RNA sequence: GAUGCCCUGACGAGUAGGCAGGCGUGGAGGUCAGUGACGAAGCCUAGACCGUAAGGUCGGGUCGAACGGCCUCUAGUGCAG
RNA sequence: UUAGUGGGCCAUUUUUGGUAAGCAGAACUGGCGAUGCGGGAUGAACCGAACGUAGAGUUAAGGUGCCGGAAUACACGCUCAU
RNA sequence: GGUUAUAUGCCGCCCGUCUUGAAACACGGACCAAGGAGUCUAACGUCUAUGCGAGUGUUUGGGUGUAAAACCCAUACGCGU
């Protein structure tokens, strides 16, 4: 016998390759394992372990989020790394030149780019150019912004918002949500 | 593979510590002391064999 | 698919993965939306506050096409204009051609003014504006022609 | 029938399993509760403090 | 004429019966775990027939070997054999119980040819 | 490449060295430390004095229990020394913070004051080095050099000396050893019953300059 | 019959609902028929639109 | 039935210390909180106003808050298997400056003393403290101190 | 065969329960130009082999018209009550 | 994010009702329930000790006349019971 | 050496179930075959995969067809902005 002071045969509770079954996605991992091994540099291996999560941790990152980021003081001649997908922001009108790198650019995306003098690359691409991540600049898309996290933490007094179908006067704006009917939350 | 004792394997005694070699050479695990003369103060005795 | 639910894992352990003691019975706790203010109040006040009562006024015989008024933010707005004429129109910023841009032919009914527009005259028909819309769109020296 | 009424016996093995979490502190808690005279004021102080670092 | 392997040592040869396989008819001997609240089997009280569990995994280096030494690669006809052409060493062929007599006779001449060992010659002869 | 294995021949050759010079160093500083307590008693008994030792710096704790039926605040305290098995045993530095801990753990532990024929022994036979999270055997000194190295500690040697002088660097030396796995008494435990104190005719608590007989035969 | 933070749903199938349910299994059949008539109507209204 | 009122228990706890009753001496008046103070909470009796709930007695907390009579204390109080933070407006004579924390203060300044002394003189010096350690040798003579011999003594009625 | 190969260390009780990897059955798409009246399927067999096991394979007997392996799809898919 | 559970029971110590209970009710811990294994002849909970498959060694608790593996061991006394 | 039957030493209560507690003087079970129990649907929550992305959704319908398939599509409408 052993007073076991942790919880034994404990997986590590992290990825350690992507769910999907996409072959050019394996490919990929199989180029940024090969590098965060064989290289000491720190982006190869952030840029792995990126290649491994699911969707709804790869949000979208928007051309406008790029442009915000290359204003950053020193910045405007690093290379954008996304490792997910690029969309079209409208609402800006002037984009900096710049080269993209990342997994996905949508049409729109990869028009404003190139319009403005730039370049999308794939990560393999950035391989070949920067082994180890030279003058990179890796950005995240938000991650709290998606709907579902509107509702997590639903309790009383904590601000979230009901899982609800139908919105309205008669739906759930009574007793419980103001002095008048009872009492507020 | 495989660890050997220091303790049994003389090869591996040596190995880990080269002062063994002459720890053995000059006997140093019966090393005679030097004989003193010293004798107990009567207090000393009076008080062990006291009642 | 079948061959994948637990169903066909349960297959040899009598209690289907519902408990010898508490069972899988009918219908404990009554059906529906049963006990909301008795057994089930905990559940209704924690996750559902404003569940029960009354607030505010009906309305008889409501149209929803009466309440049609979809918005449309400044920061957009540039992009009723085609993509195609959209780039010459922005370079060749004239109080002489300033662009025509019909928010109800777009299918809006109200101009907001979230955000910021370039400094490019433009003349916006809309049936409804924001006090701060029309600001920003005769501040780039544009102007608001109201319709119907 | 009649049945037990109370006990608390398990109910620390079960509290230490998933631990006893000291709450979690920040440099910077929440002014709630603090005076409101005080509060407003402290607006106006910092306010002058950014128009002043520029 | 085959690889050099360890003795192959089995941890548990005696077949896991289902229990009380022996006690009526209707329970087959194929194995099945006792699921019950009381069962003797499930809680392993001493004396009791033993279950199949993963410490009795056989030893990587001789898992699906024979007593021969080479692991039994199933062939219906002539085109299925000559897969093993080049692993004579590794792989026995066994004819599959399907096979007729007539194309018995013309893969173990073609077996013999390429000294790849058959497991079951005798068979339909 | 002869000059890499000719350069390595060098250096290793050079470690060597070092490590004969500083265990015949300690051999002398072990020897006269052991003659100047001999020799300090006696002068007191001839002047009617009495020396009175210095108390001691380091025990060695084993694990006498098995691991059920332990209450909470001793169950902790064991697995604050690593002592997490049934005959694992442990260095600790005496002081008043750990004095308190081995009151606590008293009726689950053998402990007393090792000599250092037991420490040799201990290390030689039963060494384990933590590295890098996994239980790596003390076969070579390069193990130790790599780990304890910054510390001085360049060999099994310094790193018996650090534990039995309790050096400065003791708790990192200390924490460094895996906790030593003895196996059971090969003579048995010279009691019919464990479970009571050494002075009550058991085997727990502590038994001062005993735990070498006892350590001895469980390694 | 009421647990956890779900939505409050409305699903109406307290009556004899399957009695009356339509699957419209048909869909493509009904789609040759109405052009099969659009052809035969042609036909005899021809060279009517 | 059962009873669980806002001071059920407190018959002892709230009692005055005897021949200590009477008017609150004016120093508890005079002392200064700010926050981020560290402060014991110790219930008064006779001061039914700004009192705190029997659990908060002999807890420390810190000061968030400072008003006209009273001031903010921050506790954590053990909920089920966790810490809540809870606040509490608790009246200065129910409340008194902990000693912990001003002996603490002490030592931060004697180490900066010693640190500095150890720069200027140029050598190193310890700063941590040690727990008592095993006591070092040493010679007890028996000069006007023979040992005196002690046995156990017979049984006596009394 | 990189889902591979390999090195190192630790660990292994379990009802209710959770998850994972597998085995088996009817039927579907693909493939093996798969097996078969020179004997398919089924059944019997203190004969043999493989697998920790679910199970798989082979020989012998009986028999008479169909049936399997692998990659997938799908369910009216596994019994001691 | 979701399962099961929301009948408990026992031992040491603290403890209430009761003449008491293998009774009723609380406190802290350890257990049984969910757990085999060595010992207590036997036994849910006691003692020892917690369990992948094997080999060797050593032990725990308990034992060593015979049943039964192991001294009809050694030592000082006490005890004869119709 | 395997298997099998037997002998010998030691060990081994009857499963399933409800239960704090079952070998129970608790319940079901004489035996065997075959059948025999978490399904489908509407609307949903979390999570995951996939496509496209400030959009997205061809399938009400129309066009076409080797004809319930496959292929193509306007205006709306839904959800989102
Ligand atoms: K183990
Ligand atoms: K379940
Ligand atoms: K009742
Ligand atoms: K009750
Ligand atoms: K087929
Ligand atoms: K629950
Ligand atoms: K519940
Ligand atoms: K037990
Ligand atoms: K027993
Ligand atoms: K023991
Ligand atoms: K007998
Ligand atoms: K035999
Ligand atoms: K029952
Ligand atoms: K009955
Ligand atoms: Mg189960
Ligand atoms: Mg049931
Ligand atoms: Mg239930
Ligand atoms: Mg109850
Ligand atoms: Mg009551
Ligand atoms: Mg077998
Ligand atoms: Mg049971
Ligand atoms: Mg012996
Ligand atoms: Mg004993
Ligand atoms: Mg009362
Ligand atoms: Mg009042
Ligand atoms: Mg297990
Ligand atoms: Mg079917
Ligand atoms: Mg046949
Ligand atoms: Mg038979
Ligand atoms: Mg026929
Ligand atoms: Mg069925
Ligand atoms: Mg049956
Ligand atoms: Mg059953
Ligand atoms: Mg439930
Ligand atoms: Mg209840
Ligand atoms: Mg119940
Ligand atoms: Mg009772
Ligand atoms: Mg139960
Ligand atoms: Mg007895
Ligand atoms: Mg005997
Ligand atoms: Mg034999
Ligand atoms: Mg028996
Ligand atoms: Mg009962
Ligand atoms: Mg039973
Ligand atoms: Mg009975
Ligand atoms: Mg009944
Ligand atoms: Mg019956
Ligand atoms: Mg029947
Ligand atoms: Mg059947």
């Amino acid at each position: 016998g052993i007073d076991h002071t942790s919880k034994q045969h404990k997986r590590s509770g992290h990825r350690t390759a992507p769910k999907s079954d996409n072959v050019y996605l394996k490919l990929l991992v199989k180029l940024y394992t090969f590098l965060a091994r064989r290289t000491d540099a720190p982006f190869n291996k952030v840029v792995l372990k990126a290649l491994f999560l699911s969707k709804i941790n790869r949000p979208p990152v928007s051309v406008s989020r790029i442009a915000r980021a290359l204003k950053q003081e020193g910045a405007a001649n690093k290379t954008v790394v996304v490792v997910g997908t690029v969309t079209d922001d409208a609402r800006i009108f002037e984009f900096p030149k710049t080269t993209v790198a990342a997994l996905r650019f949508t049409a729109g995306a990869r028009a404003k780019i190139v319009k403005a003098g730039g370049e999308c690359i794939t990560l393999d691409q950035l391989a070949v150019r920067a082994p180890k991540g030279q003058n990179t600049l890796i950005l995240r898309g938000p991650r709290n912004s998606r709907e579902a996290v509107r509702h997590f933490g639903m309790g009383p007094h904590k601000g979230k918002a009901p899982r609800i179908l139908s919105t309205g006067r008669k739906f759930e704006r009574a007793r419980g949500r103001r002095r008048s009917k009872g009492f507020k939350v | 593979v495989l660890k050997k004792n220091p303790l049994k394997n003389k090869q591996v005694l040596l190995r880990l510590n080269p002062y063994a070699k002459v720890f053995a050479a000059e006997k140093l695990g019966s090393k005679k002391a030097e004989k003193t003369g010293t004798k107990p103060a009567a207090v000393f005795t009076e008080t062990l064999k006291h009642d | 698919p079948s061959r994948f639910t637990k169903t066909r894992k349960h297959r040899g352990h009598v209690s289907a993965g519902k408990g010898r003691i508490g069972k899988h019975r009918k219908h404990p706790g009554g059906r529906g939306m049963a006990g909301g203010q008795h057994h089930h109040r905990i559940n209704m006040d924690k996750y559902h506050p404003g569940y029960f009562g009354k607030v505010g006024m009906r309305y008889f015989h409501k149209q929803q096409a009466h309440f049609w008024k979809p918005v449309l933010n400044l920061d957009k707005l540039w992009t009723l204009i085609p993509e195609d004429k959209r780039d010459q129109y922005l370079k060749s910023a004239s109080k002489e051609t300033a662009p025509v841009i019909d928010t109800l032919a777009a299918g809006y009914g109200k101009i907001l003014g979230k955000g910021r527009i370039p400094n490019v005259p433009v003349i916006v028909k809309a049936r409804f504006v924001s006090k701060l819309a029309e600001e920003k769109i005769r501040a780039a020296g544009g102007v608001v022609e109201l319709i119907a | 029938a009649k049945s037990k009424n109370h006990t608390a016996h398990n109910q620390t093995r079960k509290a230490h399993r998933n631990g006893i979490k000291k709450p979690k502190t920040y440099k910077y808690p929440s002014l709630k509760g603090v005076d409101p005279k005080f509060r407003r004021n402290h607006k106006h102080a910092l306010h002058g403090t950014a128009k002043a670092l520029a | 004429a085959s690889l050099p392997h360890p003795k192959i040592v089995k941890k548990h040869t005696k077949k896991f019966k289902r229990h009380h396989s022996d006690r009526y008819h209707r329970v087959a001997e194929n194995w099945r775990k006792q699921k019950g609240i009381d069962s003797v089997v499930r809680r392993r009280f001493r004396g009791n027939i033993s279950q199949p569990k993963i410490g009795y995994g056989s030893n990587k280096k001789t898992k699906f070997l024979s007593p021969s030494g080479h692991k039994t690669f199933l062939v219906a006809n002539v085109k299925d054999l000559e897969t093993l052409t080049m692993h004579t060493k590794t792989y026995a062929a066994e004819i599959a119980h399907n096979i007729s007599a007539k194309n018995r006779v013309v893969i173990l001449a073609r077996a013999k040819a390429l000294g790849i060992k058959v497991t079951n010659p005798k068979g339909r002869l | 490449v002869a000059a890499e294995r000719a350069a390595r021949k060098a250096a290793n050759k050079e470690k060597r060295a070092i490590i004969l010079e500083r265990n015949a160093a300690y051999q002398k500083e072990y020897e006269t430390a052991e003659r100047n307590i001999i020799q300090a008693k006696r002068d007191a008994k001839a002047a009617g004095s009495y020396y009175v030792e210095a108390q001691h710096k380091l025990v060695f704790v084993v694990r006498i229990k098995g691991i059920n039926k332990i209450p909470p605040k001793p169950r902790k305290v064991l697995q604050l020394l690593r002592l997490t098995r049934i005959n694992s045993g442990t260095f600790v530095k005496v002081t008043k913070a750990t004095l308190e801990l081995l009151k606590l753990i008293e009726p689950y532990v053998a402990y007393g004051y090792p000599s250092y024929s037991t420490i040799r022994q201990l290390v030689y036979k039963r060494g384990f080095g933590k590295i890098n999270k996994q239980r790596v055997p003390l076969s070579d000194n390069a193990i130790i050099e790599a780990n304890l190295g910054k510390y001085g500690i360049l060999s099994i040697d310094d790193l018996i000396h650090e534990i039995i002088t309790v050096g400065p660097h003791f708790k990192q030396a200390n924490n460094f050893l895996w906790p030593f796995k003895l196996s059971n008494p090969s003579g048995g435990w010279g009691v019919p019953r464990k479970f009571k104190h050494f002075i009550q005719g058991g085997s727990f608590g502590n038994r001062e300059e005993f735990i070498n007989k006892l350590v001895k035969s469980m390694n | 019959a009421i647990s956890k933070n779900l939505p409050i749903l409305k699903n109406h199938f307290r009556k004899h609902w399957q009695e009356r349910v339509k699957v419209h299994f048909d869909q493509a059949g009904k789609k040759v028929s109405r052009r099969n008539a659009r052809a035969t109507r042609a036909a005899k209204i021809a060279p009517r639109p | 039935g059962k009873s669980h009122g806002y001071r059920s228990r407190t018959r002892y706890m709230f009692q005055r210390d005897f021949r200590k009753h009477g008017a609150v001496h004016l120093s508890t008046y005079l002392k200064v909180y700010k926050v981020g103070d560290i402060v014991d909470i110790k219930a008064n009796g006779s001061i039914q106003k700004g009192m705190p709930h029997k659990f908060y007695q002999g807890k420390t907390g810190v000061v968030y808050n400072v008003t006209k009579s009273s001031v903010g204390v921050i506790i954590n109080k053990m909920v089920g298997n966790r810490y809540l933070e809870k606040r509490l407006n608790l009246r200065v004579e129910h409340i008194k400056h902990s000693k912990c924390r001003q002996e603490f203060l002490e030592r931060v300044k004697a180490n900066a003393a010693k640190r500095a002394e150890a720069k200027a003189q140029g050598v190193a010096v310890q700063l941590k403290r040690q727990p008592a350690q095993p006591r070092e040798s040493r010679i007890v003579s028996t000069e006007g101190n023979v040992p005196q011999t002690l046995a156990p003594v017979p049984y006596e009625t009394f």
